[PDB]
Parts: structure tokens; C-alpha cells; sequence
RNA sequence: GCAUUGCUGGUGCAGCGCAGCGCGGACGCCCGAACCUGGUCAGAGCCGGAAGGCAGCAGCCAUAAGGGAUGCUUUGCGGGUGCCGUUGCCUUCCGGCAAUGC
């Protein structure tokens, strides 16, 4: 269009005026309707508006980047804290047999990740692991975990259907202790939150084995339903620490910010496959990305920070450097300004070959031998003299002369 | 929904359902689309009453779900295949333990295939569903070819005289291109026994899930052309609103809805009902 | 239910092949030679009686040698790579039809 043109140039200006509502509700909505679409939570995203106006509009406003671009910086730079006060917070095993208890929703990824976790703390962290099943409510749950501890080679806990949750987790330490097994992996069947039975069964098990790390599982793809999950789980259960799975898909993770709000845990763990390989320590600045999902924007404004950074860098060393006060630069300049002056210092100060003859050897130089009058030497002596038509000792004439002018500039003013 | 009664119409109300819209994961393109609908609706018979909101929302979200609404017609092909696909842990194998079921229950014979050969217990845990029903699984170690099991499992659903084989398959995700083209490689030696074969490609789909259930319904399609959905975990807090931009994008037909881990708790869809309990302010 | 036999299929090796990762080069982008590359040559230098030239330094532009960030591009080389493809094969492992026997 032709007024698209138009309308670009008057965004893209320059906006020294201070970061207000005015730019920020037309742009707003672009953040709003992508967190809605990442699949943020709305109590989350209406509290996450109102947490970027406090620190948007406070003195935070910069002279160059689009008004609606520099306000991109404080919703990007406000979710990569949120998420991840502390980065890569591991499995605490400062303690007796240490208990890492596994709850969440029905198919989250629990089991795998019991696998997963075992080659963690087995080859990274050499530890004595043992791996137990509780989940006597899925067909071959506890044939799944026994596969899974002879593929990372972790020693595995029997249990049968007929044996109860409650006493399995209790039986389960005994061997541990015994053993003096370094972690006890603990995994729990599929639970609704809904449900007051099961759930009652987890409160029963956190309480007949002490968990050090009380991991909360959950999809990464998983919607707006995450807000009564995070409630319910965090208000039944003491969590420490949430394992995000499925992490590998194309879904751009909105519940990893609606977690780490509702519960205030941290996240701990990230799972990219199906593979017991499969397992990332947690970092914020990867999936902040992610979910924000507008990329294209971002990569300009770091880009653009990047080429002012390096020329406010560049345009100050060279003033830096040149602070010492006097160099043939400056020699040159005094020159060009005298013989700008009409009546000249020949008939003030009571010859004039001299003067043009010195311009013309200070010409030929280059920028390096003007600022370090030091560098120049045999062949460098000789290059100035067979362009300027002078001589070897015209230029050390010269030089002899700026020494002196230099040891008096220095000693008075 | 009973707060809604005694309330007056203005742009706070209609802010108030927008919010309780987005809430069950319908998405952005698909609320703005009805939203749409009812501010042109309420100036084209021109009613300020409370009553009519609840009632204008209902019709239009019934309209989407009326194009798609065709039960499941198993019977006629001996043997029918159904082909189960979905991303990892949706519920894929509980929901053929609860199918299996409802097909005897019809009265018509059923042979189950352990497909999923590479994760852990996944031959195992269908052949518990299988001693549930009372049914033959064709089965082979872990770590064997899934295409090449469900064509073993063809060739003996013929042989016996089977008129319901349902199919089982590994978790995939979409974007794993590589499972993808494994997908359409099981369908491929599928028809060397039967061009018709698979007569239903079934996709599960989490309640839960959210805006990934519109990729994950359009790389499925993409891939091996999905012709039914099961909306499973549908029995929690979980409404499942993404269902109705999946129904307006792609018109794959729902069959059946998961409402609980028991072979009892499955229900074929309903429209109707299903609308009811979107906005069940219960507890 | 178990064995024998036929056919067929997967695993399982093994060899090619792809995908991939690592390292080396292309191509390209950017940076880049005081002088010993070129263009332009300010100032200044030179030849001639003048007119006109010649020579050429800085700067600036281009750019060998050579760096640097990186690439649904290209290739060579190598793997305690491989939810891929393929041919070949043997010991067992496991399936699918079919024939017999307890
Ligand atoms: N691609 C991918 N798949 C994952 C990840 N984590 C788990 N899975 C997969 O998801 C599916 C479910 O995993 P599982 O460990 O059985 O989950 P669970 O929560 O124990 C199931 P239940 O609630 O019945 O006990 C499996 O197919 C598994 O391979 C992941 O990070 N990425
Ligand atoms: N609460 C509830 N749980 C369900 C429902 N359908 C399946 N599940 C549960 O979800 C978990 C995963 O089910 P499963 O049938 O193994 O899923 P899957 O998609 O085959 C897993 P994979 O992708 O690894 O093969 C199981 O714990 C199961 O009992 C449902 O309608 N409600
Ligand atoms: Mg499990
Ligand atoms: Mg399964």
C-alpha cells in the first residue's frame, strides 16, 4: 500500500519522548494475543500486563529503536527472570538415602523420566540409585520401569498389583537405607487432581517417606487447564521442582511460565525425546524465546543494539587514545589555521619557505605516524621524502622540531 | 452459568464471556470468530436479556459440531482396521481396551495389534487389555517393525475371520519427521493386503493439550489422512475448546470421548450434551 | 498346549547408501597491504624559453596474501554416530499363514 510507507516512517522515528500507554496499547495487543497463543494461562497473562506497565514507563525509555520495539526488551528481559530466578537448580544429595519423589497428571511422563533422571545421577552425578513403581493402576507400569533401570544400569525395587502404594514406598527405603542406596527414585501412578481418593494416596506416600526433591511433572503442551493443576498440586503437595516433558515438539510451551508463577517452584529438568539420552538441565533464556514465539523482532533489536554498541566503543578509544593532548594531527591543524590569517607571523614576530615546506612532510605521512611520531624509522623516513620531494634530513628536521614542541606543551599548558 | 441470569448486557458482560471462552483452550482465531457472530446476533433480533446469550452461544458452537458429528459404522468390512495415532501419552492403548469393548458389546468380533514396539512394556500393557476382553493380540518383541507387525496382524485377522482389528502405534510428535514417514510406511504395507485398509485412521487427542492439538491434527492429516478423534482425560477440569478450531480448520469426524481409566468410561460423542458441560459450574 | 516341515516377514549381524555430527577446503559475505598492487592523485617535487607534461606520498575507492562471524549451498575425509533405505547372510531370538504328530 501507499500509506504503508507513510505509516512505517512514522513508527520507525526516533522516540526520545518517554515510553507511554499511548505506543504501548497498539503493540500490546501483539504480546497479549501471542502469550493467549503460546498457551499461557489468563490469570498469569492478566497479571504479567500490569507487572510490565510498573516497569515500562518507569524511567526505563531509550532515544533510538521503535517505541513499540524498546518496550519488547521489558516483557523479554521480565520472563527470563520470572521463570528462572536460579539457573540449573540440581537434585539436592547433601543428605542420608535421598528420596525423589515423582506426581503428576495421567501420561505425563513420569516413568521416562525416572529413566531419564537415572542415567543422570548415575553417569554425570555417580551415584547408588534405586528405582521403585507405585503406579499399580496401569497396565505392566511396573514391567515399564524395570525395562527402563536395565537400560541405564540402576538398580530396580519389586512390586506387585496386590501390594498397596503405601506400603511399597515404605518398604522401598528399607531396602534403600539397608543397601545405603545414595537415591531413592520414587514413581506414582496417573492422578487427577479432581479425584479426593488418589490424591489422597500421594498426601499419604509424600508423608510415609520424607522427599528431599518432590518433582512435579508435567507436558509441555499442556493449555489453559495448567492454572488448576499448578493449584491443586502445590496446595496438596510441598513441591521442589517441576520436569517439563515433550519439550522436543513444535508446541511453543506456554505452561512452563503458568507453572513457575502459580507454584513459585523452579524448574529443574527438560525432556527433548523419547531416548533415555533425552535429558536437559533447565535454562530460562531458551524456552523465554519460545514462548514468545515473535523471533524476527528480537533478532533486529539485538542486532541493532549491537551496531550502536560498537561504534559508541569505537568512537571513544580512538578520543581515548588521542587524550593526551598533542600529536602531528594537531601539529597540522595549527598550521592550516595560521595560514588562513591574512597578515601571517613573518610580519607580526619582529623563512616563509619553511612553513609550506612543513605542511608538505606532515602530508605524506600516514594516520599511525601522525599520532606516534616514534614509529617512524629508516624506511618509514624514506617513504615520506620520495613522495613530498624532500629530504631524509628535511624529515628528521621536522621530527626534531615536534619533539621540542611536544616536551614544551607538556611542561606549561 | 447461573450468574449470568442476573446480570445486564453491556461490554463488561460480553469481556466476562470472552475470558470463560479462552479459558477452555478454544484459541484466539476461533473465540474472535464467534465473538463476531454474537455482536452481529444481538443487533439482528436487537434483545437485551441475559437468557439469550446462553442460548445464541449454544446454537453457533452446536453448528460447528453438527458438520461434525458422524458416528463410527465398524460393521460391513471383515476385517475393518482401525489405525490408532497420536502424540506420546494421549491415552492411545487405554482407549483401544475401551473400544475392543464396545464393539462386543455390538457383537462383533475383535483382534488387537501391539504396534507401539518401541516403547518400554507397550506389548505387554496391550496385552492386559487384550486378557480384559478376552481378545487375541498379535504381538512380537520390542524393538521389531511396527508396519511389519500391523501387516502380520492383517494377514491373521483374515485367517481367523475378524470383523473389528484396531491397531496400535508408538507416541509420535508431529515435528519427528522421521516417525512421521515411519507412519506412512505402516499404511503402505497395509495395502498389500487391503487398498480400502486402514478404514479409519483414529487420532487421540488430550483434553488438556492446547494450541498443539491444531498441528498436531494437521501434520497427522498431512501425513496419513485422519478420518476420526478421540477426545480422551476429559473426565477433569479439562474442557477441551480446542476441538472446535480443529472441527472449523480440518472437518476430521470426533467418535468417541474418554471419560475416566476404566473400560465403562467411554461415551460416543454427543454435540448437544457436550456444550452443557463446557460452562458446568460444579464442584 | 509342545515339536517337526513348507512358505513369508521382522529382528539380528555384515557390506554398500543416505541422514547426521566432527575436521579440512570451495563459493560468498565482512575486515584487510606505510613502502615493495592498481585507480584517483590534494599538498609538495621535477623537465622545458613558454605551452604543456612527467613522477608520486597521504587520503579515498578497489583488492592479492591472509584473517573473522556464518550458511534448506557445494565437496573431500572420519566415526564405542543412527525410531532410515537396501542387497547379502548365519547362529539363535520372535511373529504370520498352512500341513502333520503327542
Ligand atoms: N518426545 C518425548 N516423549 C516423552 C518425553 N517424556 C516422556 N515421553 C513419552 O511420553 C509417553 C508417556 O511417558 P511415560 O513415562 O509413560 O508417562 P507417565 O506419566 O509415567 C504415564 P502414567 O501416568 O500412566 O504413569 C511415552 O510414550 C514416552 O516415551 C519427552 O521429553 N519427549
Ligand atoms: N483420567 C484419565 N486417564 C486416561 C484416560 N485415557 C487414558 N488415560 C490414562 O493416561 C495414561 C496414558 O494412557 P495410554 O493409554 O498408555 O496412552 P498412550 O498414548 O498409549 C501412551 P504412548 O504414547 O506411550 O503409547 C494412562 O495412565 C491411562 O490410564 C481418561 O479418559 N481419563
Ligand atoms: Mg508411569
Ligand atoms: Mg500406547
Amino acid at each position: 500500500n501507499l500509506t504503508d510507507r507513510l505509516s512505517r516512517t512514522l513508527r520507525n522515528i526516533s522516540g526520545r519522548g518517554r515510553l507511554t500507554e499511548d505506543n504501548v496499547k497498539d503493540t500490546l495487543r501483539e504480546v497479549r494475543m501471542a502469550l493467549l497463543e503460546a498457551d499461557v494461562a489468563l490469570p498469569v497473562v492478566r497479571e504479567f500486563i500490569n507487572r510490565v506497565k510498573e516497569k515500562a514507563v518507569g524511567h526505563e525509555v531509550n532515544k533510538s529503536l521503535t517505541p513499540g520495539q524498546e518496550f519488547v526488551k521489558i516483557v523479554r528481559n521480565e520472563l527470563v527472570a520470572a521463570m528462572g530466578e536460579e539457573n540449573q537448580t540440581l537434585n539436592l544429595a547433601a543428605q542420608p538415602p535421598a528420596v525423589v519423589l515423582m506426581a503428576g497428571l495421567q501420561g505425563a511422563g513420569k516413568t521416562t523420566s525416572v529413566g531419564k533422571l537415572g542415567k543422570f545421577l548415575r553417569e554425570k552425578h555417580k551415584k547408588k540409585v534405586l528405582v521403585v513403581s507405585a503406579d499399580v493402576y496401569r497396565p505392566a507400569a511396573i514391567k515399564q520401569l524395570e525395562t527402563l533401570a536395565e537400560q541405564v544400569g540402576v538398580d530396580f525395587f519389586p512390586s506387585d498389583v496386590g501390594q498397596k502404594p503405601v506400603d511399597i514406598v515404605n518398604a522401598a527405603l528399607k531396602e534403600a537405607k539397608l543397601k545405603f542406596y545414595d537415591v531413592l527414585l520414587v514413581d506414582t501412578a496417573g492422578r487427577l487432581h479432581v479425584d479426593e481418593a488418589m490424591m489422597d494416596e500421594i498426601k499419604q506416600v509424600h508423608a510415609s517417606i520424607n522427599p528431599v526433591e518432590t518433582l512435579f511433572v508435567v507436558d509441555a503442551m499442556t493449555g489453559q487447564d495448567a492454572a488448576n493443576t499448578a493449584k491443586a498440586f502445590n496446595e496438596a503437595l510441598p513441591l521442589t521442582g517441576v520436569v517439563l516433558t515433550k519439550v522436543d515438539g513444535d508446541a511453543r510451551g506456554g505452561a512452563a511460565l503458568s507453572i513457575r508463577h502459580i507454584t513459585g517452584k523452579p524448574i529443574k529438568f527438560l525432556g527433548v525425546g523419547e531416548k533415555t539420552e533425552a535429558l536437559e538441565p533447565f535454562h530460562p533464556d531458551r524456552i523465554a524465546s519460545r514462548i514468545l514465539g515473535m523471533g524476527d523482532v528480537l533478532s533486529l533489536i539485538e542486532d541493532i543494539e549491537s551496531k550502536v554498541d560498537r561504534a559508541q566503543a569505537e568512537k571513544l578509544a580512538s578520543k581515548l587514545k588521542k587524550g593526551d593532548g598533542f600529536d602531528l594531527n594537531d601539529f597540522l591543524e595549527q598550521l592550516r589555521q595560521m595560514k588562513n590569517m591574512g597578515g601571517m607571523a613573518s610580519l607580526m614576530g619582529k623563512d616563509d619557505k619553511v612553513l609550506v615546506r612543513m605542511e608538505a612532510i606532515i602530508n605524506s605521512m600516514t594516520m599511525k605516524e601522525r599520532a606516534k611520531p616514534e614509529i617512524i624509522k629508516g624506511s618509514r623516513k624514506r617513504r615520506i621524502a620520495a613522495g613530498s620531494g624532500m629530504q631524509v634530513q628535511d624529515v628528521n628536521r621536522l621530527l626534531k622540531q615536534f619533539d621540542d614542541m611536544q616536551r614544551m606543551m607538556k611542561k606549561m599548558k | 452459568i447461573s450468574l449470568f441470569r442476573g446480570k445486564k448486557i453491556d461490554d463488561d458482560l460480553f469481556e466476562e464471556l470472552e475470558e470463560q471462552l479462552l479459558i477452555a483452550d478454544v484459541g484466539v482465531e476461533t473465540t474472535r470468530k464467534i465473538i463476531t457472530n454474537l455482536t452481529e446476533g444481538a443487533s439482528r433480533k436487537q434483545l437485551r436479556d441475559a437468557e439469550a446469550l446462553y442460548g445464541l452461544l449454544k446454537e453457533e458452537m452446536g453448528e460447528i459440531l453438527a458438520k461434525v458429528d458422524e458416528p463410527l459404522n465398524v460393521e460391513g468390512k471383515a476385517p475393518f482396521v482401525i489405525l490408532m495415532v497420536g502424540v506420546n501419552g494421549v491415552g492411545k492403548t487405554t482407549t483401544i481396551g475401551k473400544l475392543a469393548r464396545q464393539f462386543e458389546q455390538q457383537g462383533k468380533s475383535v483382534m488387537l495389534a501391539a504396534g507401539d514396539t518401541f516403547r518400554a512394556a507397550a506389548v505387554e500393557q496391550l496385552q492386559v487389555w487384550g486378557q480384559r476382553n478376552n481378545i487375541p493380540v498379535i504381538a512380537q518383541h520390542t524393538g521389531a517393525d511396527s508396519a511389519s507387525v500391523i501387516f502380520d496382524a492383517i494377514q491373521a485377522a483374515k485367517a481367523r475371520n475378524i470383523d473389528v482389528l484396531i491397531a496400535d502405534t508408538a507416541g509420535r510428535l508431529q515435528n519427528k519427521s522421521h516417525l512421521m514417514e515411519e507412519l506412512k510406511k505402516i499404511v503402505r504395507v497395509m495395502k498389500k493386503l487391503d487398498v480400502e485398509a486402514p478404514h479409519e485412521v483414529m487420532l487421540t487427542i488430550d483434553a488438556s493439550t492446547g494450541q498443539n492439538a491444531v498441528s498436531q491434527a494437521k501434520l497427522f492429516h498431512e501425513a496419513v489422512g485422519l478420518t476420526g478423534i478421540t477426545l480422551t482425560k476429559l473426565d477433569g477440569t479439562a474442557k477441551g475448546g480446542v476441538i472446535f478450531s480443529v472441527a472449523d480448520q480440518f472437518g476430521i469426524p470426533i467418535r468417541y470421548i474418554g471419560v475416566g481409566e476404566r473400560i465403562e468410561d467411554l461415551r460416543p460423542f454427543k454435540a448437544d450434551d457436550f456444550i452443557e458441560a463446557l460452562f458446568a459450574r460444579e464442584d
